[PDB]
């Protein structure tokens, strides 16, 4: 893979960094440490905060907002690490910024990063 | 039958002969010109509505009927969460079970009983015709049948496209007909990433075919009593509105103080806000949420009064996991949310946005 | 042939297409069963470490547990809990040391106990499974102390409290046989039986010396607590077997994992967990390769399988990777687990044919220790 | 030709032959100088992390410092101390959080202060140098807080105590210009000047808006406190230069770091620390490559150099590796440091010719941040 | 390269795992993180415990006792990891056993492992 | 000088005419049959020696002269550590400076002054011949010269092969001539991996040419007063033996309580042990070190008394960094250290080992 080429999404393998919902993920895919595409691994705490991105779904042609909520309270999983930045903006536009640990709202005030989930939260307005 | 039944409901909806002194119809409190809400000033401003006797005030704010027909019938989901129903406390199962209640409520339309209602229906030759072609001969001579039929017709009218047109700017944008302004688009983004989406979107994940900006769940967000409204309703200084727990058959004390999440469609034009009409301005309703997140002193003060928000009417069962998000909305994000929420106004109420 | 990621992509697409909602939440691991396998990553002496919980049948990570410096994992054989003895410091690898035991629920992985061990008593060594051990009832955890002298600490998991340190002779490892008794291997080449009450010096009895002083017994013997079988290879693949089942140690005839000709041609065991033992089949598995005599911690590419009663060779598997540790599931038709520290990968083989079935990669920095429960 | 390891073997063998004795001890790092460079490894969000102290002239690791979760390193410009703001937890990555600042001696690397920050106030983010900053007199450390709202904490390094949090507007990063003043970049496109040299409320003033809402100013601008120069690239390689030397912000014309033909042919900056600034030479260096518009955090293989005063291009170097971050030494004939996160290697280059001189590999797990002192 | 082949010591580079004095080292060479062949990096604490091995010096053909000592109190350096086991014996012969963290005696009770030094303490005989 | 000079010292060394009452020579307290130490029993056992007057006891134990010639002259090294010299407190710079002191010490050989010493030398025709051949005619008529010459001869004698023969089992094994027993081999291994090697080896690293199992440094290992020897010396119950701080010109309070690391050569035959002879048995000397490492009750108890060791005479400046090693010697390792230390006995004393 040319790292500088335009990123190309697929809808056939959620553990790969070009899976379409991971278009602005930073960290690790939760499905690789005992969570799933939209659930956290046992023992971790699910944040309510997230960064978002509009990600195109090559299965149906639609663009969906994905809320990258973190699973927190564990050291980083080290499995399936990915970093994509489709639409990703600097820190002063934090809703689109993905270097921030989005662990706010997690139970037990957990704030360490373990992995990110990729749920759809609505339709893109663009 | 479908069109016809809804047509009968349309007539009943605006007919003040369904009130004891004949001064009020559904449309008096649920005024079509105001997104089906009550424009009339009472002892507590617009917070609660006055009934047909011209003196009795309710204790809750009159909600829009717009999009009420999208709410599921009342039930408990597999996670033990109550959802759906009608009234701010869910105590009616659906629109049909709700419809007869204001007719018989002495603080609203105030008819003494079902037989009184049937008698007014029978007075009108047009009702004899219209009820009998839908429900059979003699339906109006049987108070139980007449009242059940009137409720059915009103429920059918409320299920028409008129009440739920899906033609707001939000809808046009999502159909790709136009774009949000930058401020609106930023408000949509905030609304979606911040804690509002835990409560004010139909689904936990995925997308809704007919989104109405509520998950139909019951939450206690820890509002104070609206003092002028509570004084006007006469319920007493020692009254507590227990919300969902007041539904008969609900016994779990963990439901005390929880109210149905309202749809945010037409919110910009249906002030004042919350179950008791306590906040006049949409921006105040949005700012109330910072009392759970902000560390600035101003966050503890209701900007409409200059006093603290107030102790919650029911200080237990608050939805803290959702409300204590860890993040404070700055004034720019509050501006953005107001802009985004104004895009949920049906086309016919756009001119009201001033 | 469809991968787990591919299956999950189709399910997620089907839910999206169907308009199916589902609440994002914290998953539970599936119930412990015979094919669950735990891989611990001591991470080449890093101050913090990880353990991976794996469904060996699916080849899937089903959970993880964080640990401190060189922690010692244990797994209840009935599946009812897992636990570890761990060490943390107030400023990463410097400052006040705290040693402690956590017990976790094997489904939510939440800690159900966190039991401080006073005076930083743990032995900090490259991880040896039998340097910390559960009693057969699951109620007591015993851990080894080296400094200032060999000692064994007694931790009451039921009462959630550290009890006391026991004075023992110059001995090593801990093989429990009852609620109050365990065995150790001593410098002098005997085993020591240690029986302890609620107070006093333990009653200590030694066996006969069962090995010469220039025969070297590896740091990773296999010990089946349910069989009472201790399987102890030497550097040349001679295997000592000790039957603790009666309550006292009885030495079984020695068997050789390699032939005289193979040993003369350079064949020796090597790795980390070099030996596994399947209880129901009464079978020994030994990681072996051709190597110089002092390359005994390097990986090996072959596994020999032999009948524990007769010493007959049943199978010799070419593993097809650089393997450092092996273990097996304890069910019928077992899996043979083959962990590569260098690849950070657990390879999962059919124990009867030796065929590689599936593998789980990205297991930390330097994974070394495989543990399974014996649930049968 | 002769490597460091070879020269050390030659010397040891000579000492042996000659019978020269020497006492095994703790070494001191050599005195801070202009060619000392620090590399911080945020370790792709691991709960513990490392910083490497390197002699850029020899290409040698001269020391290390441990840190906790996503620490923010700072280096006093005069070489007198280094410090970080760091975060630890009572059980690895879970349990009670403690945020703290440590100050270290730059030769013994021993902590000379450890100052707890109440209520776990640090912002946890991929590491941005100007999210924690020293005032020019070295007496104060300022750190950013994001939750519940943008805020800035003040730590007194001389009295070794946390002082207070400053409420600020919706702004980001911290560029100190005086013992009592720093600037931040606000969402609205202005800068905010914050004068805080009192226990009372700070005086906050905004500059004019200096960029439009669709230009995106990167997370890693270069700031020279001694020059009062803030060099702020956008995603397209437009460079905003802000002269803060009078104590107030003066905005220079924004120049393009990439040529007209380069921008037409897909060139854009990209990586982590994408920009460096040499004060004495008044030169800007920017990491660039051909890339899609949304691959802005990927490595780049070229560095363009331009005269900050005239905007003239001076050089374009082909770096020969996948480079994420760059910086320069601040002495007369500087080094250009080029850090690969993927190779975990620091490439050390001659800044004038761009030629690779030497490299330092094995720098942790995902090293990202280079810092140097401006000692002249 | 062949990990199982007999280890071949050299006397030309101390940062490589086949340097003669590292014949039973386990961990990381301190020269690679700011120490030297026989000194610890700044900030770390020099232990007094050791495990010992007889290492052949190819230069003079003599064997020397190397008493390995750890530099302690820092997370593992991660630079120049090596594991050799010439004459290394199991844990019940602790003086020749190298999976043990030999940090005993280190100042400030430091017991985390950072790197190992390789000093000579005697001729082997 | 050389040969003839040492032969003159040899005669002086065994001559009781250098003591006032002619009862004692160097060899009376440094008896060559007992590795140059004192077999005589005064009022405190063998702990301290009795002078020529038959009554005066010293306060320190008489050390072996074997291998004393390998000690460097007293100096401060660049690392701030004092090293070398003679006496347990280093107050003599070298053997030559040491040699005259017992002759004039009233508690030892008790000659009144140099003049009285020269008069004794003059009395013996063999000394007139031997001193005059080496130092010139009339040397013995000049008390300053006669005294200095006597010291020179004594130091030269002590530097001969007789005093430092390097023919112990340890030396033979290092030469490849035989092997240690397994127990001696284990002891050697412990000695070189445990804290002993930090003080009782010549070099920090590398290989020593003529190892004498001391680094010649000064340490306070925290020994208690020897009560019976202290009573016998008459120095008083309030006395404190400050070790190196008592050397003239040392003023640094950090040197209080520190003593020279003794060579362990011949240690098995030169009991009792330590600067004050407090422990009779070699096993006890080794067990003393466990007081800093073992938490067992028995580690606090002197096995020779059944009572606690006692507080240090000087409870400051203890070498805790070396002594608090974190590991205790079990009985097996103590047994092995004894076997190892016995291999440091010169061949001519091997028969004394039982
Ligand atoms: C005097 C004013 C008044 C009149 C007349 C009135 N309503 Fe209401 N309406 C209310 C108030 C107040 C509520 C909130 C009551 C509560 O939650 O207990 C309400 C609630 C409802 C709801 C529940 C909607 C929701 O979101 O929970 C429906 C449906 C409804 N009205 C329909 C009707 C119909 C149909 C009629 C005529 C038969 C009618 N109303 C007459 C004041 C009135
Ligand atoms: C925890 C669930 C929950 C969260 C989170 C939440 N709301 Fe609400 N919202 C409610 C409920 C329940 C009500 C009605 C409360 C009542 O009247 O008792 C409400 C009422 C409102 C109203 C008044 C509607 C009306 O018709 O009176 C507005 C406006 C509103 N919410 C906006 C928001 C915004 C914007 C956010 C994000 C800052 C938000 N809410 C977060 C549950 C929530
Ligand atoms: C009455 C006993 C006695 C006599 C006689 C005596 N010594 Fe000593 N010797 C001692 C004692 C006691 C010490 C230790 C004194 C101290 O450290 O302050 C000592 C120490 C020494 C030392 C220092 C050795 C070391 O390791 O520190 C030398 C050298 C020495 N004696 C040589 C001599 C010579 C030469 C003579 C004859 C001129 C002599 N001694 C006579 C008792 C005696
Ligand atoms: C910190 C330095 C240091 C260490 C470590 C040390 N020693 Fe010593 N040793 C001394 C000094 C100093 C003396 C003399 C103390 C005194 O008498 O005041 C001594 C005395 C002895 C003696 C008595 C010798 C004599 O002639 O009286 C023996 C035996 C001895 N040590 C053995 C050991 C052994 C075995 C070990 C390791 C277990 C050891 N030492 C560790 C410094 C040390
Ligand atoms: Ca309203
Ligand atoms: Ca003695
Ligand atoms: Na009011
Ligand atoms: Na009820
Ligand atoms: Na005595
Ligand atoms: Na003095």
């Amino acid at each position: 893979t040319d790292p500088r080429a335009k990123w190309v999404p697929q809808d056939n393998d959620i553990q790969a960094c070009d899976y379409w919902r991971h278009c602005s993920i930073d960290g690790n895919i939760c499905d690789c440490s005992g969570g799933s595409l939209t659930n956290c691994p046992p023992g971790t705490k699910l944040a309510t905060a997230s960064w978002v991105a509009s990600c195109y779904n090559p299965t149906d042609g639609q663009s969906y907002l994905i809320a990258y909520r973190d699973c927190c309270g564990y050291n980083v999983s080290g499995r399936c690490p990915c970093l994509n930045t489709e639409g990703e903006l600097p820190v002063y536009r934090p809703e689109f910024a993905n270097d921030i640990i989005w662990c706010f709202g997690a139970e037990d005030d957990a704030m360490t990063y373990h992995c990110t989930i990729s749920p759809i939260v609505g339709k893109a307005s663009h | 039958a479908d069109d016809a039944l809804a047509a009968l409901g349309a007539q009943l909806f605006v007919d003040p002969a369904l009130s004891r002194n004949a001064t009020q119809s559904c449309a008096t409190c649920h005024d079509p010109a105001r997104a089906f809400t009550d424009p009339r000033e009472g002892k507590a401003g617009l917070a609660v509505s006055v009934g047909d006797d011209g003196q009795s005030h309710g204790d809750r704010n009159t909600p829009t009927l717009g999009y009420a027909a999208l709410v599921p019938a009342f039930h408990r989901d597999a996670n033990g969460k109550y959802k759906g129903g009608q009234f701010w406390d869910g105590r009616a199962d659906d629109l049909k079970q709700q419809a007869g209640q204001p007719m018989l409520n002495p603080v609203e339309m105030a008819m003494p009983d079902r037989a009184a209602v049937a008698a007014r229906l029978r007075d009108d030759p047009a009702y004899r015709t219209g009820f009998e072609a839908l429900f059979g001969k003699g339906v109006l001579d049987d108070p139980e049948r007449a009242f059940d039929a009137a409720a059915e017709a009103l429920a059918a009218y409320q299920a028409t496209g008129e009440f739920s047109p899906f033609d707001s700017k939000y809808d046009r944008v999502m159909r790709g007909e136009e774009k949000f302004t930058p401020l609106e688009e930023f408000g949509y983004t905030v609304f979606i990433t911040w804690n509002c989406r835990l409560c004010h979107m139909q689904r936990k994940q995925g997308v809704a075919e007919r989104e109405t900006f509520t998950n139909f769940e019951y939450h206690n967000i820890g509002l104070p009593v609206n003092e002028t409204a509570r004084e006007a309703s006469g319920l007493g200084a020692d009254h507590v509105d227990h919300g969902l727990l007041a539904r008969p058959g609900i016994e779990d004390p963990a439901q005390s103080g929880r109210f149905k999440v309202p749809s945010l469609r037409n919110v910009a034009v249906t002030g004042p806000y919350m179950h008791n009409g306590v906040f006049t301005d949409l921006r105040t309703a949005i700012l109330f949420y910072n009392k759970y997140t902000s560390r600035r002193p101003e966050a503890k003060i209701n900007p409409e009064t200059g006093a603290p928000w107030g102790e919650p009417e029911v200080a237990r069962n608050l939805s803290l996991a959702e409300l204590q998000s860890g993040l404070m909305l700055d004034d720019g994000r509050v501006d953005a949310l107001v802009a985004f929420l104004e895009t949920l106004t049906d086309r016919r109420y756009e001119p009201l946005l001033e | 042939q469809e991968t787990q990621g591919q299956a999950a992509a189709r399910a997620a697409a089907a839910d999206l297409a169907a308009g199916q909602d589902d609440e994002p939440r914290i998953l539970e691991a599936p119930a412990p069963d015979a094919r669950r396998v735990y891989v611990n990553d001591p991470a080449h002496f890093a101050a913090v470490t990880q353990q991976f919980v794996i469904d060996g049948e699916a080849g899937r990570v089903i959970g993880m547990i964080d640990g401190g410096f060189l922690p010692n994992p244990v797994v209840a054989d009935d599946g009812s809990f897992i636990a570890h003895a761990s060490t943390v410091f107030s400023r990463i690898a410097r400052g006040e040391r705290t040693d402690y035991v956590e017990v976790f629920d094997p489904v939510t992985l939440l800690p159900t106990a966190d039991i401080e061990l006073p005076d930083a008593p743990r032995f900090l060594v490259g991880t040896y499974p039998w340097m910390t051990s559960l009693t057969p009832d699951g109620k007591t955890l015993l851990f080894y102390q080296f400094s200032p002298a060999p000692a064994v600490g007694v931790v009451d998991l039921e009462g959630k409290a550290f009890k006391r340190m026991l004075d023992v002779p110059d001995c090593y490892h801990i093989f429990p046989t009852a609620p109050d008794t365990f065995f150790m291997h001593c410098r002098d080449g005997s085993l020591a039986k240690v029986a302890f009450g609620t107070e006093g010096t333990p009653e200590i009895t030694h066996t006969e010396v069962f090995h010469p002083e220039d025969e070297f017994l590896i740091n990773h013997p296999a010990y089946s607590q349910k069989a009472g079988r201790l399987v102890w290879p030497t550097y040349t693949g001679k295997i000592h077997q000790i039957d603790l089942s009666s309550g006292d140690a009885k030495f079984l005839p020695a068997v050789e994992a390699l032939t005289e000709a193979e040993r003369a041609d350079g064949w020796r065991p090597g790795g980390w967990q070099q030996v596994a033992y399947h209880r129901a089949l009464d079978r020994i598995y030994l990681l072996v390769d051709q190597r110089d005599e002092w390359r005994h911690k390097t990986a090996s590419r072959f596994v020999v399988v032999l009948d524990a009663k007769t010493g007959e060779r049943l199978a010799k598997f070419e593993m097809g990777h650089e393997i450092d540790s092996i273990n097996v599931s304890q069910d019928e038709k077992p899996l043979l687990y083959a962990l590569s520290t260098g690849d950070k990968t657990l390879y999962i083989h059919d124990a009867e044919s030796g065929e590689e079935l599936r593998s789980v990669n990205q297991l930390g920095h330097g994974p070394q220790v495989i543990t399974t429960a014996d649930m049968g």
